């Protein structure tokens, strides 16, 4: 309002406390932006890692798993996403960096590839990936032999459909 | 013998009412902050010009208070709608939505009243003390593939059992807990038993 | 010349046009100037605050 | 100590990672240890490799009953102001 | 005479700053609901089968 001039600054005192309210409001909305991120991404206790030898029954997760030779250890599809999108004014940095959030999503993704839904209810219990896929088929009302007799076709369809997200983005 | 999410509402509302009260002692560019000391030592033509600045400042104070109450009541309404939905889905039923009624497999919930809110006590089931086993998708017997009806095939190292998936309780593999579909030459990982 | 402000002046890598006397950016704040004796253009940076 | 949030004076920069205590920003937190004020990069949690293979399964042999609380604001104070008397 | 002219600027700039701060409250209340939906989808679609 004044820009470092004592004449304007003394007249401003006559307006009371409007400018302590404005700062209180902006601080209250800058704290909840970090609260917003904490409740979407910190949904794990452990940071789970995936095994070095990756045989998941024909399913291929290589375009969504972290890539060490990339920036911030992001996945291949997390990169396409980060490439597509003075006077009393300042911008505060977020509490979680982008590296930390990519770490959180890789822990969620290694928990689900490897334990199914067990890690969101307690300790993670490993199960082979095709048997997890058979449980999920049971959950929609198809029998398990329909997965086990069509494993290679279901895995090819999944791989070919993950390959199209990458093109469309 | 915790409740900060309820103390935050009390504190924010008191902190707004205090600011509204305290803005009644600014001049807003008049000679006095009290209206009677403008009325007592001034006559109508010049009392009016000083009274108008007080009216202008106090109106703006009041409008800021009311707008920020309207924005905060809309946040309280979302919370109360969520608490109504939890009362219906967690206390009057058993939910399958993950994490909706506590961490773990929801069993039941009990409500308790609080000063301007509600406390839900969620009872959940949490599995414990896991052991390692060897698995197979199907069994092969007589040139037929056998699948479990509800469970998994597990091996303790030498013997094969069926168990339910959340509690270890091994049983013999019979024609009453399995079903048949096909040959044992199409599924990847059949074992012979 | 009448351009009045406060800040820290450094030397720059801009190139005005011979008739242009000072620069400004988006939001229309002055961020460069030409001084009327050296004929050199100088960057203007606000003095640290926080 | 120079962070990305600014310049920090009066806190020692340790090398270990704890849970966040007071958020400084851009990944840095501070805490009162032992007796002094220290500043560190926060930790996300303990690491864990799952013994995944293609014929191994983990099955639980016991359980616990857990009870936890959840608190929700329902209402606030009803206030009125007479605009004229204010 | 400069008091009367400075007050006209003070009033305008205060109005503009307070309009900025109201519209940010209204925009943050909308980002908050989106993040609340994202947190529910992470629980119900990523750590479960819906
Ligand atoms: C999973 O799919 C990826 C494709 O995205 C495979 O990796 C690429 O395969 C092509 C074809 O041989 C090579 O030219 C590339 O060099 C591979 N690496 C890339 C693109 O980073 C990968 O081999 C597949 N995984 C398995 C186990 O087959
Ligand atoms: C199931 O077996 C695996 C593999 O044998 C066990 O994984 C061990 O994990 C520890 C981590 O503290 C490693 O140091 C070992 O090298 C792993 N292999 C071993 C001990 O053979 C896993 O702990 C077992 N699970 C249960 C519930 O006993
Ligand atoms: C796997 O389980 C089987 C059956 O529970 C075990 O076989 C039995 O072991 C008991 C040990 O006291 C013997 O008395 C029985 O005669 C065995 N055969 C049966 C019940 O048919 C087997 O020992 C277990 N294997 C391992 C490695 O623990
Ligand atoms: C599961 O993985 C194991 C080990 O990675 C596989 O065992 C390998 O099987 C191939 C052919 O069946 C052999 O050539 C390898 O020598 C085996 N590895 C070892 C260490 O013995 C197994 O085939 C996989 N599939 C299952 C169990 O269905
Ligand atoms: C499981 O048992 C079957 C027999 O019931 C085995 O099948 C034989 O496999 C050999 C080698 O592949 C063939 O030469 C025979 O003709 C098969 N006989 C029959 C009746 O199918 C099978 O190899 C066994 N597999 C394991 C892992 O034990
Ligand atoms: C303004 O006048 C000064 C001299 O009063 C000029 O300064 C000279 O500038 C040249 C560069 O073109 C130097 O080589 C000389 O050494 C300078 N002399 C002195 C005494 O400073 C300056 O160029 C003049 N500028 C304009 C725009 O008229
Ligand atoms: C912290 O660890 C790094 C290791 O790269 C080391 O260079 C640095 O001196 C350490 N600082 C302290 C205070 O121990």
């Amino acid at each position: 309002i004044c820009g470092d001039s004592t004449e304007c600054s003394n007249l401003l005192l006559q307006y009371g406390s409007f400018c302590t309210q404005l700062n209180r409001a902006l601080t209250g909305i800058a704290v909840e932006q970090d609260k917003n991120t904490q409740e979407v991404f910190a949904q794990v206790k452990q940071i789970y890692k995936t095994p070095p030898i990756k045989d998941f029954g024909g399913f291929n997760f290589s375009q969504i798993l972290p890539d060490p030779s990339k920036p911030s250890k992001r996945s291949f599809i997390e990169d396409l996403l980060f490439n597509k999108v003075f006077n009393g004014l300042t911008v505060l940095p977020p509490l979680l960096t982008d590296e930390m959030i990519a770490q959180y999503t890789s822990a969620l993704l290694a928990g689900t590839i490897t334990s199914g839904w067990t890690f969101g209810a307690g300790a993670a219990l490993q199960i082979p990936f095709a048997m997890q896929m058979a449980y999920r088929f049971n959950g929609i009302g198809v029998t398990q032999n329909v997965l086990y007799e069509n494993q290679k076709l279901i895995a090819n369809q999944f791989n070919s459909a993950i390959g199209k997200i990458q093109d469309s983005l | 013998s915790a409740l900060g999410k309820l103390q935050d509402v009390v504190n924010q509302n008191a902190q707004a009412l205090n600011t509204l009260v305290k803005q009644l002692s600014s001049n807003f560019g008049a000679i006095s902050s009290v209206l009677n000391d403008i009325l007592s030592r001034l006559d109508p033509p010049e009392a009016e010009v000083q009274i108008d600045r007080l009216i202008t400042g106090r109106l703006q104070s009041l409008q800021t208070y009311v707008t920020q109450q309207l924005i905060r009541a809309a946040e309280i309404r979302a919370s109360a709608n969520l608490a109504a939905t939890k009362m219906s889905e967690c206390v009057l039923g058993q939910s399958k939505r993950v994490d909706f009624c506590g961490k773990g497999y929801h069993l039941m919930s009990f409500p308790q009243s609080a000063p301007h809110g509600v406390v839900f006590l969620h009872v959940t089931y949490v599995p414990a003390q896991e052991k390692n086993f060897t698995t197979a998708p199907a069994i092969c017997h007589d040139g037929k593939a056998h699948f479990p009806r509800e469970g998994v095939f597990v091996s303790n190292g030498t013997h094969w059992f069926v168990t339910q998936r959340n509690f270890y309780e091994p049983q013999i593999i019979t024609t009453d807990n399995t079903f048949v579909s096909g040959n044992c030459d199409v599924v990847i990982g059949i074992v012979n038993n | 010349n009448g351009l009045t402000g406060t800040g820290v002046l450094t030397e720059s890598n801009k190139k005005f046009l011979p008739f242009q006397q000072f620069g400004r950016d988006i939001a229309d704040t002055t961020d460069a100037v030409r001084d009327p004796q050296t004929l050199e253009i100088l960057d203007i940076t606000p003095c640290s605050f926080g | 100590f120079q962070t990305r949030a600014g310049c920090l004076i009066g806190a020692e920069h340790v090398n270990n990672s704890y849970e966040c205590d007071i958020p400084i920003g851009a990944g840095i937190c501070a805490s009162y240890q032992t007796q002094s004020i220290i500043a560190y990069t926060m930790s996300l949690g303990a690491e864990n490799s799952v013994a995944y293979s293609n014929n191994s399964i983990a099955i639980p042999t016991n359980f616990t009953i857990s009870v936890t609380t959840e608190i929700l604001p329902v209402s606030m104070t009803k206030t009125s102001v007479d605009c004229t008397m204010y």
